[PDB]
């Protein structure tokens, strides 16, 4: 097999305290195949060993919309994306319930919303609801998730 | 006798008219904000702003209605449309739920939203909710919220305008 890498980064914007935290922990796997990786702090991903042939890749995250890119064709070592360019994850399907829809909508910035306005030094803030790790949840937040409104995973 | 429908302000129109939609809920019990995916023909309507007949984008706003005005409570809007597909989805909600709740004051019945269609063509045509992907678990393209901050799941009808310029 071949190397498969890349870079993950949510789409919003963070810092150096932030991006570390939100950058790590999307789950890359090769459908159809044992093969996957999680991303470390700066986003990257390297999947070791990877037979040749086209492969859907599909990344997930807890309250990230599923991405899946089609037609990946692996015949050598393979960069999907570089740190300049990366894959984006749009932050805002919400796991409600333990669930997530498969979609952006208005239900995801109500789930943020039962919260609007803590912080991390309050008992009813929940660190899942504050997409930007930024120790509160408020109106930018809801942005966030405005951004990429009414969308679901075939509009990546 | 809860519902979500759509009113037009005229059921006839001539190329180049305005027609005002205005969505309306009655007795949504603790109502807090609707998103709405609507399904026209973009051969015979075309989607502008009822008050100023500007053309709608696939981001244009909706205008308001006489709920979710309450800027105490930190009123929220978005349009994200395809109108080459004729479809529109609008939504407006509060943000600051808690400040709402404490109010004791429930906007459970009047119009939310309204959006203006002109006419293309004269023919027979409908506007009507329709189911979208984008929003799974809608009736018949409907999501209504309460002021806890969840979708209300049953309890409510769904009862689609007349068409306009039938016959
Ligand atoms: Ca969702
Ligand atoms: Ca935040």
């Amino acid at each position: 097999g071949t190397t498969v890498s890349g870079y993950i980064n949510p789409d919003f914007v963070t810092t150096s305290t932030t991006a570390p935290i939100v950058k790590a922990g999307f789950t890359v796997e090769i459908v159809g195949t044992t093969k996957s990786a999680v991303t470390d702090s700066n986003g990257y991903f390297e999947i070791k060993d990877v037979a040749a042939g086209t492969y859907t890749v599909k990344i997930t995250k807890a309250n990230y919309l599923t991405r899946e890119i089609a037609n990946v064709s692996v015949t050598a070592d393979k960069e999907l994306s570089t740190s300049a360019s990366p894959i984006l994850m749009w932050a805002g399907d919400m796991a409600i319930g333990g669930t997530q829809d498969g979609a952006i909508n208005l239900e995801d910035i109500l789930e943020i919303c039962k919260a609007f306005g803590t912080s991390s030094t309050d008992a009813k803030y929940q660190v899942g609801l504050d997409l930007n790790r930024d120790g509160a949840i408020s109106l930018e937040d809801v942005m966030i998730v405005a951004k990429h409104f009414n969308k679901v995973s075939s509009d990546y | 006798e809860s519902y979500i429908t759509m009113n037009f302000d005229k059921n006839t129109a001539e190329v180049g008219q305005i027609i005002k939609a205005t969505v309306k809920i009655n007795k949504i019990t603790n109502f807090s904000g609707y998103q709405v995916n609507i399904k026209y023909d973009p051969t015979v309507l075309q989607a502008v702003n009822p008050k100023t007949g500007v053309a709608y984008t696939n981001s244009s706003l909706p205008t308001s209605g006489e709920l979710l005005v309450n800027e105490d409570y930190g009123p929220i809007v978005q349009g994200v449309h395809k109108i080459s597909e004729g479809i529109l989805n609008l939504s407006r909600s509060y943000t600051a739920l808690d400040v709402y709740r404490a109010s004791e004051s429930p906007e459970e019945t009047g119009t939310v939203a309204v959006v203006g269609f002109k006419a293309l063509q004269k023919k027979a045509t409908t506007v009507v909710f329709e189911h979208s992907v984008t929003m799974p678990n809608g009736i018949i393209g409907t999501t209504l919220f309460n002021w806890y901050g969840n979708r209300i799941t049953s309890g409510y009808s769904v009862i689609q305008p007349g068409e306009i310029n039938s016959e």
